[PDB]
Parts: structure tokens; C-alpha cells; sequence
């Protein structure tokens, strides 16, 4: 998953677990919307 | 400031001090010639206070209020 | 500065409110002196009217408590 | 200026503001406009003999290549 | 005052032949252990001394305290003032306990609120909530005839009924709550030789000119 | 006053009033046997010996012979290495109270284990270790509000049947009392799963950078910093070459070694200079330009000018050459930015009341900024976020930021600000503004957005400027003429750099990292005359008093001027003189041990 | 003519030179003095330090305790 903010590619296994994990936590609040 | 009460003759000699305890604030004094005692006011504890010249045998005279309504 | 009989009768005032701030005052035959902290002066006059009001002395520091020695 | 000779009149002053035709110098000082770009230091610091280009004059007059007016 | 340096009784009777060694200073409590502590340490219920002989039950049976303090069943005297105020200025709460806060009586010239506070009378119908039940400003009496300000000293504030001395009538400082007294202290002169007049329109007393 | 003589304690501050009295006993002792002797005659209480105060004048209570014998107790009295019973407060309260370091020492500070936990007791929120009954009690025992997590009733309960995420303790009869793990927080909704925290987003947490991971966290030095390690902890040391300050003063500007500590005298002779920069090495030829300004004296109009600077060791051995923009009509040019990229630098004028931009040699000047400007002061520039800052110090001061083409302007800080005479960016720590006030004396730093605003100082002295590098934080106080230093996060401690004049009206630190060179311009040549910046690309614009021509955006109808060049630099190095021939050309009377055109032949 | 500019912290210009001051005048005391030796024209005076005066009128030594060179 590429958070738009840093342009980092974390693993997908970081998104909807309610972790801040980049800077915009686009993991969180952009995918689990 | 030293809270104190003093005497001396007017030949400047023989200065001494006669009061010196329980002073919290004087404020005027008055010497009787008559029956030689010195009164005085004290602010703090609201009193007029009363003593022999040579400063022994201290007595509150009067405290609280005056007139019969307490104004 | 006013006047009264000893049981409280019959005022009358010397000076009607010209005073800055008297402290301590003192009679002596047809004088008043007192002690003035606003202008640090003794100063006297006549004890009933205030006419002759003459400035005696005028101080660094307030003058408290006069007395006439006599 | 000095009118009293002991300069109490010039102290605790705030300049005054400028009048419609007035120009005010880096100093808060006033002149009349028709001073600014004019070849002369009229400010004392030159503050009226700046940025002379960036402006035109009144058309009474001729302007200099330095944006100068006469 | 007991076993000290200057002989205080006529007798003689201050200064014993068996008297101890003098380890203080003049006008100070000396411990039985030779430590030193301040007058007011004697009966205040914490102990002061090494040995704690400052709160000794034969030092403190019978303490006797001036007339303007109030004396705690703890044996520990306070202000007079500070009984029925909601703090614990002793340590049992003797102070504030609700029987005396219910049953005591104010000292000759002070009003007494339903809280148990005692105030100065003059605290009483002055707008400011002294007894914190606003027991001191019943504004049914306060705004009647029996509290009206003396005009020879006094001045009436416009929006209440608070009436203040004229010396404080803008002296720089709200004393109405309204600032009533503080306004149009221009046309107010100076007295014509003991004040001077501030760059404000404030009078002060000449002597406090260039007093630093 | 006499009835203080001769009564044991010393009331003469050379205790006087008792080194000269007759024996207090029948057996030649001054003093009880309850107190001590000092040898002076002065009595003194007996557990006063040695304690580190000297308490008798003659210092009779410090004897090491005493002092090794009193009883001590490690939390109220511990000793000392060297014998010496030192005062428990004394221990690690910063100063060395015994002479080797000892009650400074970390091993006997801190804690051992810090109280741990046993199976009697209760971590409550990360720790604090009371006995364990107060579990699910529900009552805030612990007095941080963490004493209850989970602590939902029912005794047929345990969270090992994966009701809560990790590391229970047994509620005696609700299952499960669930603290977070260290290095996580619990969530508001669904308490029994814990928040990892973000470590990265508290402000000093670490020199340069941070990567927040699950629970814990790894911090890491920059491209161009190596990683040091002091007696504190962490550093990050620029490479290369050891960073120098600038000095400029009304008649000279001084350069520093800040490893060295010897001066060199660059520029001098110059009259009323306020402000400089400088821009590294353009040309590659080992020789950055510093530019200043010049104020306007009696009635004659300031100037910027521009020199070389040599980046390697030199000094009476280069003359230094100054040039003049040729910008005319400057009256106090007190604000000075070199901007690295676009090639532009912009400056402030306190008497005009606005922001100026050029060019690198002084053609096609631009207003900027002209209305709303009481005092402006102290522009900085940020090419790599298109964001230029300045200051305003006059009657209702404020601190601003704009786009350089000159939109979106708009107000920082306004709160609590008093003459706000210095700013500078730390373009490594999320590009966060410092500046330095004179009334309130403080400096403080902020996002660049304007949020999070901190005091780093306090009680500056009166700051007048900023430099930050290397994760250190440099300023003038003014009226005292000295260089401050501390921490650049404000921990930890002043210290006193070196001290020049009152005439000191900034310090510049010069290094090729101070302003990252690698950043790439933006503009692609189609704008005649300026090309600005602004966030994420380029702007084109027109000089002062001119205008696009009608239907274009790139072109002007104003003329173009050719580039002003640079006279040669005196170039030579490791002390060899410049010499000027026939053709007035910079050449080389070469040291020995060297050779080549200049000197750069070992 | 200018010589040269430094910060305005300066406060005195002194020449140090051997011949600023005459080095080879001949110290006129002959070591009669127990403390001070002025000079006056054409000679000397001894003077007591602050505070102590000459014993006897001796006007060579004073109520002074001699004290030790510092080098
Ligand atoms: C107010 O001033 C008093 C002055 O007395 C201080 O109180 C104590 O003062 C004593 C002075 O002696 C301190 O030291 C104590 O000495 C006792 C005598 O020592 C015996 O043993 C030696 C052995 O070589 C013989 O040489 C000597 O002749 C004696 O026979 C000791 O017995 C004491 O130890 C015991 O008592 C103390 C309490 O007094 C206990 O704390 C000990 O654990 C032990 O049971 C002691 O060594 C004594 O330290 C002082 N008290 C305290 C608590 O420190 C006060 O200190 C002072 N005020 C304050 C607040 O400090
Ligand atoms: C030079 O001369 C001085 C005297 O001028 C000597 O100082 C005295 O020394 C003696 C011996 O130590 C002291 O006497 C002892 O004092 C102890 C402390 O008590 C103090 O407090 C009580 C109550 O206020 C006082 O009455 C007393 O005077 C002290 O101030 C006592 O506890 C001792 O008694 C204990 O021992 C006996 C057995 O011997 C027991 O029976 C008791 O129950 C008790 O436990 C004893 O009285 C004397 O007080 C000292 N005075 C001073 C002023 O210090 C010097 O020692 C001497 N020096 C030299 C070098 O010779
Ligand atoms: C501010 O102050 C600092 C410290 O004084 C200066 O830095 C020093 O500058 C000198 C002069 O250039 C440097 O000297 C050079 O050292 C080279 C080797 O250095 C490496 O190895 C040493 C081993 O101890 C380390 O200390 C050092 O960190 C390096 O790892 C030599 O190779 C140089 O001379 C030789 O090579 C040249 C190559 O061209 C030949 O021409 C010579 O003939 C010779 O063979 C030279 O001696 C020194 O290393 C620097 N030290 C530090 C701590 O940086 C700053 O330059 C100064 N800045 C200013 C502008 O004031
Ligand atoms: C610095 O001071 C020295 C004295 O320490 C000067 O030298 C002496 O100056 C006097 C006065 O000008 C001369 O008289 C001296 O010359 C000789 O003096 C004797 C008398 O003592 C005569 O009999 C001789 O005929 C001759 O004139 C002279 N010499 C000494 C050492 O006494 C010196 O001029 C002066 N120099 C400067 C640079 O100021
Ligand atoms: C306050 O000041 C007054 C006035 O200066 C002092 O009055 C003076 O008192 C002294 C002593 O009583 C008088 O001295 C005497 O004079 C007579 C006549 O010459 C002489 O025979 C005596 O031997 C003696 O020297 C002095 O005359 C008198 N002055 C006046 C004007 O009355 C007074 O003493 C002062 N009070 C104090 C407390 O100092
Ligand atoms: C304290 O001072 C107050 C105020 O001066 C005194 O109050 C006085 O009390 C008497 C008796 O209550 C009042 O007389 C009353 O007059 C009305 C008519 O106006 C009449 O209807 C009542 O029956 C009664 O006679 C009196 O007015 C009042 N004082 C004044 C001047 O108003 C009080 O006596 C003083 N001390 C005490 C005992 O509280
Ligand atoms: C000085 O400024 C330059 C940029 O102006 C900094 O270099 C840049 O460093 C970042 C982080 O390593 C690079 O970002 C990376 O880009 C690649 C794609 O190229 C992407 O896959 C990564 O996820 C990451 O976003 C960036 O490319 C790089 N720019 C260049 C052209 O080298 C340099 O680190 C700065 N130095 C300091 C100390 O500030
Ligand atoms: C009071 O002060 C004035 C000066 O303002 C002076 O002329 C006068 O003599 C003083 N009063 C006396 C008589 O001491
Ligand atoms: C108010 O003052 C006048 C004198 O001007 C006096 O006669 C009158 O009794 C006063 N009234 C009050 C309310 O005291
Ligand atoms: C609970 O925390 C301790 C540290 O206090 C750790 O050693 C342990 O592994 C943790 N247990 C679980 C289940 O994560
Ligand atoms: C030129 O400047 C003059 C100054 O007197 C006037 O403001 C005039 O109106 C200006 N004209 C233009 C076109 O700017
Ligand atoms: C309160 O007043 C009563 C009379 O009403 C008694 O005099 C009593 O002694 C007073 N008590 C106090 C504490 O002043
Ligand atoms: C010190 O003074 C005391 C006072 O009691 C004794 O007289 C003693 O003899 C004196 N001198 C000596 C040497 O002890
Ligand atoms: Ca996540
Ligand atoms: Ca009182
Ligand atoms: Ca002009
Ligand atoms: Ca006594
Ligand atoms: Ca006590
Ligand atoms: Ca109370
Ligand atoms: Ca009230
Ligand atoms: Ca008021
Ligand atoms: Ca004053
Ligand atoms: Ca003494
Ligand atoms: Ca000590
Ligand atoms: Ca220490
Ligand atoms: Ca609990
Ligand atoms: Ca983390």
C-alpha cells in the first residue's frame, strides 16, 4: 500500500489495524473508510 | 520600627528601654504626670493599654467596642 | 481642625477643610501648631479662627506627634 | 523648532500626519510633493530622491532618462 | 524567658543556680536536647523540637494566647478571624466544625452570616459576597433608606447600592465594581497645595512626588 | 552590635567576634560538649561536621580525618571515593561536590531496576508498581487514570480465550484486567486493543530524523552526517570541512573556526554593514560568494554587495575584492536571503516598507511585498518547500510567510511577539522556523504552517540573530557583543562560544550543508527575465514597472540586460600571495612546498 | 590622518616606547622613609600610610606595621 504522503510502499498486512503506520495514516482513514 | 517604648532625660542621658514585649503595633502614647502611668494605643490588638512609668503592671482598659449599639 | 466642649457640644471649625493632611497637633496660649504629612511642614496659627497661619519648618521626612514642652 | 528656549514645546511630541499634497520621509517628516525627484536632498537623507523611474510628474514638466523631474 | 542571659524578675528567681546551660540566643525557645526554635513553635501541634518537648503536655496544658486569636481544643491558637471559612487552619477541624460554626457569636462589631463566618459590619449590604451564602447582602434591606452612604465622606456608586469612601473615587482602582468612581476624574481639582496632579487626572499626595 | 561577641557563633563574616576571647570553662574549653570546636573558637552544632557546608570560617568542620569517621546513611549522607561523607542532595545535582566525579556518576543516580513488578503488585499504567489489589476494584487507585483497563464483570472469564490482545493480569471476578504492552496505548472505542504510539511526532526526540515502528521506534542521521555518540548520546557530525561562522561588523565581517578558534580577517575597511549571505561554490571553483548589505550614511544611499570567499584556509595572503549590485535608492537593506535554486535574492528595506527581489547581479528588480509592512526584517527563503518568511518589527509586529512570486501571503505569529529582529529554517527537522525577539528576549520555534508553536529559550539576553546547524543553536546577544550556543532543541544548557564587539549585528554559520545544493531548479528557461518559485514549480514574472505582453505569460515588453560577470578571485591557497601584473589578473607568488598555476599542486 | 578603526569599546590610546618616558632619571630617596617616599621639587617627603600617623613627630616612622614586597 503506497500512503500518498511519503510515497513508501508498506506491506498491505499494516492496513485497517488501527495503526498510524505513515504520516497521513492512509492506511487507516483513507482504505477503511 | 524596633516596636520598643523608651525613655530618657531631657539632658540626653540615662536612656533606657521600659517596654519591649507583646508590642505588636503602638501607635500613640500619653504620659500621666499625676499618678505616673503611661498609656498608650495598640493598633493590632485593638486596645488602650495602661502601665507605670517605669514599664510594669501592664493592664488592658478597654477593648471591642464603645457605644451601646457596637457601631 | 475643629474644637468642641469635652462632652462633644457645640463644634466649630478653624480651618473649613483647607488642611492636606494633619497628623498631630498642640495648644499653647492662643496657638495651634501641627504637623502636616502631605507638605512635611510644621506649621501655626491662631486655635480659633487660624488667622497668622505661618509655616514654623519644613522636613525630609513626616513629622509625627508635636508637643508643646512647658 | 525651539519657540520657548528651554525646548519643552518639541518634547513628548508625535510627528503630525501629512496633508493631502504632502510626501513623509523615512525621518516621519513632511515636505510638499512637488519636492520628491526635484535633484535636490530635501528630506536631508534623501528619502525624496528615490525610485524616481518607478513614478511620472505632474505634466508641467519634463522627466529625465534618471526619471528626474524639471 | 526562664534561664537566659539577662536577669527579667526583680527577685532574681529568672536565673536559678541550678539552671541549665543557655545553648539559644535571646528571645528563642531552647530545646531540652540543646536545639533552638522560635516562640511561636511553643503549642502549635507540630513539633518543633528534636525531642518534640515544645508540645509537651505539662508545656501545653494550660497555654493562654492573645486576645485577637482564637484558641483550638487542639491547643493551637489562629487568628480570630479565621474560624467557620471553610479551610482547615487547625489540624481536628475544630475551626470549621459545623456544632461551633452553628452555635458561636461574633466578637462586639462584626455581623455574623448563617454560613458561621463572622465579617466586619461595614461588610455588611456592600455588594461584595463576604459571607459566600450572600447572607451579607439581603437585597431587600440593603436597598432601603437605613443604608444610605454619609454624604460629608462617602460617595454613592450609580449602578448599586455599594457606597465607598471619597478618598477612593479614582484612585485607579474599580472600588464600586461598576467603575462608577473612576469616571471623569478630569473635572476632579487637586487640593490647591498638598496634591500633585499625575499625567492622568489622578491627585496623589506631594509627598510621594519622586520617592523612587 | 557588641552583645554578639565572644558567643560562639561567628557573626563577623570573618568570624572576628570570636577568634579573640577568654576560655569559656574552667578547663580551657570554649564550647559545650554537645557542640563542636572549630580551632577559631567558634561553636558550631555537631551534625553540621562535614557535611559539605563550611560552616566554620576557619574550616575546621572539613578535616578529611572527621569526615571519614562520621556516621553517614546512603540516602541522607553517602562517601565519597576521596573519604569524604558528601550530602545526598549533592549527588548527580550537577556539580563535582568531591573532587573525582563520584557524586556526579550515573551508576549510583537513576535506578537500579526502577521497582519492578512482581505477582504481588500492579503495573497500572507503565509501572508504578503498588500491590496488585487494586485490580478491577473500580476505583482510580493508581492516581494516573489507567488503574482500570478491560474490567468487565463476570467470574466465568479468562482473556487467554483471545477476549483481549495481549498481556492480561486475572481479574478475580471479571476475567481479564488488560494493560497495553509497553510502547502502545489503548484505543477509546474497543479498549482491549492497543494503539501503537508514534514515536517520530514528539518534538527532540532524536538529532535529525525518526522511522516509527510497531511499539518501538529507530532514529538515523541524514544523507552527508555520520553518527557520533557524546557523553549525553546522540550526534549527527556534518562531513567535510568544519563548519565556520561569519561575523559582520560596521567596518569589517570576520570569519571563525569553530574547530580551530582562530579568527581570519576577510573583508575589511567597509563602513555600515548589517546583514549577510552567502551562496556555496556556484561555479565549482572551491570559492562561495558572500553578499551584505551597506546601510545609507549621512546622505548618501546604502548598497548590497557581493565577494568571494575562500572555502579553504586563507588570510593576508588573498586580497578581497567587493563588487556593487548597482542597486540604487537603498536606504536600510536590514533583511538579506540568497536563494540557491531559482537564483534570486530578496531583501527587505526597514525605510521603503517592502520586499524586493534580483537577480544575482542586480538586474530586473521586483517589489514583492509593499503594503501592510511596518519594519520589515530578517526574509529567509525555503526553495525545497516554495515558502518565504520574513519579519515584522515595528508597532504591531508580526511574523509571515508567502509564496516568492508574491501570493498567498498570510500571518504565522502574531500572539505574544515583541520585536522579532532574526529568523532561520531548520530544513532537516520538518522545516520548522526559528526566530528571535528583543523585548521578551526569547527564541522560539514553530511549524512552518504555523501550528505547534515553542518556547525553545528563554532569557536570551536580548537575541538579535539565528543560526542552526549540526543540532546546534547559535545567537548575538547584542548589547553584551558575545556568540550563544545551545542545544537547538533547547535542552540541556548556554554556553558561551567567543565574544566580539557591540558593532555585532549577526552570526551567519557557513557550510555547504547549511543549504542543500543537490536541489534541482525548477524553471525551464521559457520565462524571460525572473523566473520565480512557488510550492511545486516555477512562476514567470516582470521587473518593476513593466508588464506582460497582451496575450502572453512568459514574455514582457520591457528589454533584457546581459549578465554583470565576476572580476578573476585571488584563488591561492595555503598562504601563497596574489599578485596583479600589466593585465591586472589574479596570479600566484606560490609557498613553498607547492606548486601549480595557483598553489594546488602538493 | 586616520590610523586605524576598532570597535567602540576603545577607551584609551597609550605609546609604548622606551623613550616615552625619560628611563634613566635618578630616584631621589635616599631610604630614610619606614613606608612612603614622595618626591616634591628638587627632593622627597615620607608619608604614613591611611589611617597611621609618624610617632613622636620622628617624620620617618610611623604607628604602621611594615609589610612584605609582592613579586
Ligand atoms: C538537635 O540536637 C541534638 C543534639 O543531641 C541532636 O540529637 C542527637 O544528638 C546526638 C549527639 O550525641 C547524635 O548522635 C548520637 O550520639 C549518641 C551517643 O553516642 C554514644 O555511643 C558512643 C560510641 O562511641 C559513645 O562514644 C558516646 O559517649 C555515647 O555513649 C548515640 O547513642 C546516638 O545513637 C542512637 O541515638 C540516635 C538518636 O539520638 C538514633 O538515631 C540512633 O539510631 C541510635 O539509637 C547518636 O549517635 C544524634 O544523631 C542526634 N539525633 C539524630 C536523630 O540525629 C539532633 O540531631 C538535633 N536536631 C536535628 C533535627 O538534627
Ligand atoms: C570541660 O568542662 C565542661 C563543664 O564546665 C564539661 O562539660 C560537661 O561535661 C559533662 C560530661 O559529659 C556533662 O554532664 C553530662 O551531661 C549529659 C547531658 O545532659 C545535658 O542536659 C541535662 C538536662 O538539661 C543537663 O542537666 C546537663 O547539664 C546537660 O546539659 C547527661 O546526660 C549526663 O548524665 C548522664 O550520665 C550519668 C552518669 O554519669 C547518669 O547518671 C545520668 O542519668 C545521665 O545518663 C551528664 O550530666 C555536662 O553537662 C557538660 N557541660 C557542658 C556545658 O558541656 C566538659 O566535658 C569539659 N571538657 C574537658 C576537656 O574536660
Ligand atoms: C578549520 O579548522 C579545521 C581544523 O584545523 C581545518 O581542517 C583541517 O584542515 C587541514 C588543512 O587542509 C587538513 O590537513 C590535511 O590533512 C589531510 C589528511 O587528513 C586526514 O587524515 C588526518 C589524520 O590525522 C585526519 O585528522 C583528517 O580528519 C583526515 O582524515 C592531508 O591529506 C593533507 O595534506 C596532504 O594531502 C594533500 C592533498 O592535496 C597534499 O597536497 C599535501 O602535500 C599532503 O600530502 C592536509 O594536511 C586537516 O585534515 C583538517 N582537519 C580537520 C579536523 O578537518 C579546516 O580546514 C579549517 N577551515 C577553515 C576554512 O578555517
Ligand atoms: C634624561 O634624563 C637624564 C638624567 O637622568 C638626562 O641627562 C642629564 O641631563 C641633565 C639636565 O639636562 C644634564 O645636565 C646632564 O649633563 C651633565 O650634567 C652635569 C651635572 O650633573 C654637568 O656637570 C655636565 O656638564 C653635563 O651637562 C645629563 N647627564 C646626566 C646623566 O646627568 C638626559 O638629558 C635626559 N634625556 C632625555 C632623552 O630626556
Ligand atoms: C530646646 O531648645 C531650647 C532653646 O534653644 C533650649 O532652651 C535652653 O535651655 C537651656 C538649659 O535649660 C538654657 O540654658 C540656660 O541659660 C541660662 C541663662 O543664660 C543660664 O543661666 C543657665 O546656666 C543655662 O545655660 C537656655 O537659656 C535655653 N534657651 C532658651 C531660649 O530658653 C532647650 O534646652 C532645648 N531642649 C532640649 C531638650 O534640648
Ligand atoms: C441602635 O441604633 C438604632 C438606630 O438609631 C436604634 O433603633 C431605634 O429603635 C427604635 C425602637 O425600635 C425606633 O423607634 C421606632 O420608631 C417607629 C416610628 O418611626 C415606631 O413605629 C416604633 O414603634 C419605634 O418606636 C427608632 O426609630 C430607631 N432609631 C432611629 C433613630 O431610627 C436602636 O435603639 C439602637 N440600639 C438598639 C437597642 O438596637
Ligand atoms: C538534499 O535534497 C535532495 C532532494 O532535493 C535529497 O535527495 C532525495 O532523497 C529522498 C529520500 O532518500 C529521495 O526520495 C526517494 O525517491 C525515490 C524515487 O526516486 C522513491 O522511490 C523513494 O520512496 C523516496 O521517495 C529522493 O529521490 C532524493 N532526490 C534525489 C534526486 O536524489 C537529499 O537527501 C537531501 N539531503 C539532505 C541532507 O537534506
Ligand atoms: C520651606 O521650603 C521653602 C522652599 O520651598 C523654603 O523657602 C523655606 O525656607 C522652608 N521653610 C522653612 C522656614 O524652613
Ligand atoms: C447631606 O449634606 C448636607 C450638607 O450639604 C446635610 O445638610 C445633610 O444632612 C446631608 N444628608 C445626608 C444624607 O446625610
Ligand atoms: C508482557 O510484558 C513483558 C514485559 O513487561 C514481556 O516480557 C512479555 O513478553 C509480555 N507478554 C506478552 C504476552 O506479550
Ligand atoms: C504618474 O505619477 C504622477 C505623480 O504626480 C501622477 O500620479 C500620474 O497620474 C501618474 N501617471 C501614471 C499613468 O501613472
Ligand atoms: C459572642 O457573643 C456572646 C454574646 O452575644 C458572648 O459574648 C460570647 O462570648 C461571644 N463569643 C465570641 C467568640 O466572641
Ligand atoms: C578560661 O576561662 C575560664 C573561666 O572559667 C577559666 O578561668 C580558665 O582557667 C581559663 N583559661 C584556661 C587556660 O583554661
Ligand atoms: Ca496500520
Ligand atoms: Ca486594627
Ligand atoms: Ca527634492
Ligand atoms: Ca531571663
Ligand atoms: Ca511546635
Ligand atoms: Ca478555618
Ligand atoms: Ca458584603
Ligand atoms: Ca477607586
Ligand atoms: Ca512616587
Ligand atoms: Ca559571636
Ligand atoms: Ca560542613
Ligand atoms: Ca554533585
Ligand atoms: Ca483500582
Ligand atoms: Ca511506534
Amino acid at each position: 500500500f503506497l500512503c500518498p504522503a511519503e510515497g513508501t510502499c508498506i506491506p498491505s498486512s499494516w492496513v485497517c489495524d488501527e495503526d498510524k503506520d505513515c504520516s497521513d495514516g492512509a492506511d487507516e482513514q483513507q482504505n477503511c473508510a | 520600627e524596633k516596636q520598643i517604648i523608651e525613655r530618657m532625660f531631657l539632658n540626653k542621658t540615662n536612656r533606657e528601654t521600659i517596654i519591649n514585649h507583646r508590642l505588636r503595633r503602638a501607635e500613640s502614647l500619653a504620659v500621666d504626670w499625676v499618678s505616673r502611668k503611661l498609656y498608650w494605643l495598640d493598633a493590632i490588638l485593638d486596645c488602650l493599654f495602661v502601665s507605670d512609668l517605669e514599664g510594669r503592671h501592664r493592664k488592658m482598659i478597654a477593648q471591642h467596642c464603645v457605644d451601646a449599639n457596637n457601631t | 481642625i475643629e474644637f468642641s466642649d469635652l462632652e462633644g457640644h457645640h463644634r466649630h471649625t478653624v480651618y473649613d477643610g483647607s488642611l492636606p493632611h494633619p497628623f498631630a497637633l498642640t495648644i499653647f496660649e492662643d496657638t495651634v501648631f501641627w504637623t502636616d504629612w502631605n507638605t512635611r511642614t510644621v506649621e501655626k496659627g491662631n486655635k480659633y479662627d487660624g488667622s497668622g497661619r505661618v509655616v514654623l519648618v519644613n522636613t525630609t521626612h513626616k513629622p509625627f506627634d508635636i508637643h508643646v514642652y512647658h | 523648532t525651539d519657540d520657548c528656549g528651554d525646548n519643552s514645546d518639541e518634547e513628548n511630541c508625535v510627528p503630525r500626519e501629512c496633508s493631502e499634497s504632502e510626501f513623509r520621509c523615512a525621518d516621519q517628516q513632511c515636505i510638499p510633493s512637488r519636492w520628491v525627484c526635484d535633484q535636490e536632498n530635501d528630506c536631508g537623507d534623501n528619502s525624496d530622491e528615490r525610485d524616481c523611474e518607478m513614478k511620472t510628474c505632474h505634466p508641467e514638466h519634463f522627466q529625465c532618462t534618471s526619471g528626474h523631474c524639471v | 524567658w526562664k534561664c537566659d542571659g539577662q536577669k527579667d524578675c526583680s527577685d532574681g528567681s529568672d536565673e536559678p543556680d541550678l539552671c541549665p546551660h543557655r545553648f539559644c540566643r535571646l528571645g528563642q525557645f531552647q530545646c531540652r536536647d540543646g536545639n533552638c526554635t522560635s516562640p511561636q513553635a511553643l503549642c502549635n501541634a507540630r513539633q518543633d523540637c528534636a525531642d518534640g518537648s515544645d508540645e509537651d503536655r505539662v508545656l501545653c496544658e494550660h497555654h493562654r494566647c492573645e486576645s485577637n486569636e482564637w484558641q483550638c481544643a487542639n491547643k493551637r491558637c489562629i487568628p480570630q478571624s479565621w474560624q467557620c471559612d471553610s479551610v482547615n487552619d487547625c489540624l481536628d477541624n475544630s475551626d470549621e466544625d459545623t456544632s461551633h460554626c452553628a452555635s458561636r457569636t461574633c466578637r462586639p462589631g462584626q455581623f455574623k452570616c448563617n454560613n458561621g463566618r463572622c465579617i466586619p459590619q461595614s461588610w455588611k449590604c456592600d455588594v461584595d459576597n463576604d459571607c459566600g451564602d450572600y447572607s451579607d447582602e439581603p437585597i431587600d434591606e440593603c436597598t432601603t433608606a437605613a443604608y444610605n452612604c454619609d454624604n460629608h465622606t462617602e460617595f454613592s456608586c450609580k449602578t448599586n447600592y455599594r457606597c465607598i469612601p471619597q478618598w477612593a473615587v479614582c484612585n485607579g482602582f474599580d472600588d464600586c465594581r461598576d467603575n462608577s468612581d473612576e469616571q471623569g476624574c478630569e473635572s476632579v481639582p487637586c487640593h490647591p497645595s498638598g496634591d500633585f496632579r499625575c499625567a492622568n487626572h489622578h491627585c496623589i499626595p506631594l509627598r510621594w512626588k519622586c520617592d523612587g | 552590635p557588641k552583645a554578639l561577641a565572644c558567643d560562639g557563633r561567628a557573626d563577623c563574616l570573618d568570624a572576628s567576634d570570636e577568634s579573640a576571647c577568654p576560655t569559656r570553662f574552667p578547663n580551657g574549653t570554649y564550647c559545650p560538649a554537645a557542640m563542636f570546636e572549630c580551632k577559631n573558637h567558634v561553636c558550631i552544632q555537631s551534625f553540621w561536621i562535614c557535611d559539605g557546608e563550611n560552616d566554620c570560617v576557619d574550616g575546621s568542620d572539613e578535616e578529611i580525618h572527621l569526615c571519614f569517621n562520621i556516621p553517614c546513611e546512603s540516602p541522607q549522607r553517602f562517601r565519597c571515593d576521596n573519604s569524604r561523607c558528601v550530602y545526598g542532595h549533592q549527588l548527580c545535582n550537577g556539580v563535582d561536590d568531591c573532587g573525582d566525579g563520584s557524586d556526579e556518576k550515573e551508576e549510583h543516580c537513576r535506578k537500579p531496576t526502577h521497582k519492578p513488578c512482581t505477582d504481588t503488585e500492579y503495573k497500572c499504567s507503565n509501572g508504578n508498581c503498588i500491590s496488585q489489589h487494586y485490580v478491577c476494584d473500580n476505583v482510580n487507585d493508581c492516581g494516573d487514570l489507567s488503574d482500570e483497563t478491560g474490567c468487565n464483570l463476570g467470574d466465568n472469564r479468562t482473556c487467554a480465550e483471545n477476549i483481549c490482545e495481549q498481556n492480561c493480569t486475572q481479574l478475580s471476578s471479571g476475567g481479564f484486567i488488560c494493560s497495553c504492552r509497553p510502547g502502545f496505548k489503548p484505543s477509546t472505542l474497543d479498549k482491549n486493543s492497543c494503539q501503537d504510539i508514534n514515536e517520530c511526532e514528539e518534538f527532540g526526540i532524536c538529532p535529525q530524523s525518526c522511522r516509527n515502528s510497531k511499539g518501538s521506534y529507530e532514529c538515523f542521521c541524514v544523507d552527508g552526517f555520520k553518527s557520533m555518540s557524546t557523553h549525553y548520546g546522540e550526534r549527527c557530525a556534518a562531513d567535510g570541512s568544519p563548519p565556520l561562522l561569519l561575523l559582520p561588523e560596521n567596518v569589517r565581517i570576520r570569519k571563525y573556526n569553530t574547530s580551530s578558534e582562530k579568527f581570519s580577517e576577510y573583508l575589511e575597511e567597509e563602513e555600515h554593514i548589517q546583514t549577510i549571505d552567502y551562496d556555496w561554490d556556484p561555479e565549482h571553483i572551491g570559492l562561495s560568494v558572500v553578499y551584505y548589505t551597506v546601510l545609507a550614511q549621512g546622505s548618501q544611499f546604502g548598497a548590497i554587495k557581493r565577494a568571494y570567499i575562500p572555502n579553504f584556509e586563507s588570510g593576508s595572503n588573498n586580497p578581497i575584492r567587493e563588487v556593487d549590485l548597482g542597486l540604487k535608492y537603498l536606504m536600510q537593506p536590514d533583511g538579506l536571503a540568497v536563494d540557491w535554486v531559482g537564483r534570486h535574492i530578496y531583501w527587505s528595506d526597514a525605510k521603503s516598507q517592502r520586499i524586493e527581489v534580483a537577480t544575482l547581479d542586480g538586474r530586473y528588480r521586483k517589489w514583492l511585498i509593499t503594503t501592510q509592512l511596518d519594519q520589515p526584517a530578517a526574509i529567509a527563503v525555503n526553495p525545497k518547500l516554495g515558502l518565504m518568511f520574513w519579519t515584522d518589527q515595528g508597532k504591531q509586529p508580526k511574523i509571515e510567510s508567502a509564496w516568492m512570486n508574491g501570493e498567498h501571503r498570510s500571518v504565522l505569529v502574531s500572539e505574544n511577539l515583541g520585536w522579532p529582529n532574526g529568523l532561520s529554517i531548520d530544513y532537516l527537522n520538518d522545516d520548522r522556523v526559528y526566530w528571535s525577539d528583543s523585548k521578551e528576549d526569547v527564541i522560539e520555534a514553530i511549524k512552518y504552517d504555523g501550528t505547534d508553536r515553542r518556547l525553545i529559550i528563554n532569557e536570551a539576553m536580548k537575541p538579535f540573530s539565528l543560526d542552526i546547524f549540526e543540532d546546534k543553536l547559535y545567537w548575538v546577544a547584542k548589547e553584551k557583543g558575545e556568540v550563544w550556543r545551545q542545544n537547538k532543541f533547547g535542552k540541556e544548557n548556554k554556553e558561551k562560544v567567543l565574544v566580539v564587539n557591540p558593532w555585532l549585528t549577526q552570526v551567519r554559520i557557513f557550510h555547504q550543508l547549511r543549504y542543500n545544493q543537490s536541489v534541482s531548479n525548477p524553471c525551464k528557461q521559457v520565462c524571460s527575465h525572473l523566473c520565480l518559485l512557488r510550492p511545486g514549480g516555477y512562476s514567470c514574472a516582470c521587473p518593476q514597472g513593466s508588464d506582460f505582453v497582451t496575450g502572453s505569460t512568459v514574455q514582457c515588453d520591457a528589454a533584457s540586460e546581459l549578465p554583470v560577470t565576476m572580476p578573476p578571485p585571488c584563488r591561492c591557497m595555503h598562504g601563497g600571495n596574489c599578485y596583479f601584473d600589466e593585465n591586472e589578473l589574479p596570479k600566484c607568488k606560490c609557498s613553498s612546498g607547492y606548486s601549480g598555476e595557483y598553489c594546488e599542486v602538493g
